[PDB]
DNA sequence: ACAGGATAAAGAGAGAAATTGAGCCGAGCTTAAGACCTCCTTTACCTTTTCA
């Protein structure tokens, strides 16, 4: 159980090297429709 | 968990490519663990192609010579060890060269299948002079790792695509022992560095799996 | 070493002063909600210009 754990770690190991190597918030406030005071603002 | 991040690539003239990551945070001691296997692995247990044998219109034995050709077949030899090839198929592959009269032979005269790709298209092979043939047979296989020897010639073919592979540890406390790899991987451009990386892993993982759910 | 004598410079005795802190209060102070008055903005509709 201890060969089970050290291999464990090792493949643990070695497995992150194994293959690793809105449009709604876009729009521009002009669209917002706000008031003409608010928008200047 | 750890994060493996390529700090610098490179593609010398040679076509041979560089590469270095640095790999962290690893606990004390993992650090000479993961360096030395992936070395072991990435220069002994990668497959690539490398001419293996060649034979040339005019001659019988390594000290030999080719009339106009201003090498001898001992540096033609040499020469051709050093092609960097390779081959898309499992398949033994030839190619043929019959370049003539003054000329500067390079790798890109080398008429391989359409399964063999020369990663160094100008790679010195030989200079003819006026009134000169060299008629040459290049047979490529697929192998792993410096293999020395003992009608064609028989070469010590070299199948490593990795180079050279170079390790540090360094110490990353923030504040236990932590340590940090830096791995620096130099290819002869058959496979970049990321991938010769990634295929020692595989087997490095391959080899470590069966050791784990039954002893 | 020891005894006598002269003296000044440094402690104890007391109250009266000066502080002092302590409780016990209500006067000064702050907090938060709501209302409430200037200042400003922007509109809808105009009048009033300079010009083809």
């Amino acid at each position: 159980e201890a060969l089970s754990q050290a291999a464990s770690c090792l493949v643990a190991l070695f497995e992150p090297l194994k293959n690793v190597s809105t449009p709604e918030s876009q729009t521009p406030i002009e669209d917002l429709q706000l008031s003409v005071r608010a928008y200047n603002c | 968990t750890f994060q493996v991040e390529c700090v610098e690539s490179r593609t010398e003239a040679d076509q041979g490519q560089y590469g270095r990551f640095s790999i962290e945070p690893l606990a004390r001691g993992q650090g000479t663990t993961v360096g030395n296997a992936l070395r072991r692995v990435l220069l002994s247990n990668l497959e690539g192609t490398a001419v293996t044998a060649v034979r040339i219109g005019g001659v019988n034995h390594e000290f030999a010579t080719i009339p106009g050709v201003r090498e001898d077949v001992l540096d033609i030899l040499l020469n051709v060890r050093e092609l960097v090839v390779h081959a898309h198929s499992p398949q033994p592959q030839i190619g043929r060269l019959r370049v003539v009269g003054p000329a500067t032979v390079t790798a890109a005269d080398v008429d391989f299948g359409p399964e063999v790709e020369v990663i160094n298209p100008n790679h010195y092979i030989a200079s003819l002079s006026e009134g000169a043939t060299l008629e040459m047979e290049l047979k490529v296989e697929w192998g792993t790792g410096y293999r020395a020897i003992d009608d064609f010639l028989q070469l010590d073919a070299v199948f490593m695509p990795v180079r050279r592979v170079n390790y540090s540890v360094e110490d990353a406390r923030v504040g236990t022992a932590i340590d940090r790899l830096v791995l620096e991987v130099w290819t002869n451009g058959s496979l970049s560095p990321q991938e010769a990386l990634s295929q020692a892993a595989s087997c490095l993982v391959a080899l470590f799996e069966p050791l784990k759910n039954v002893s």
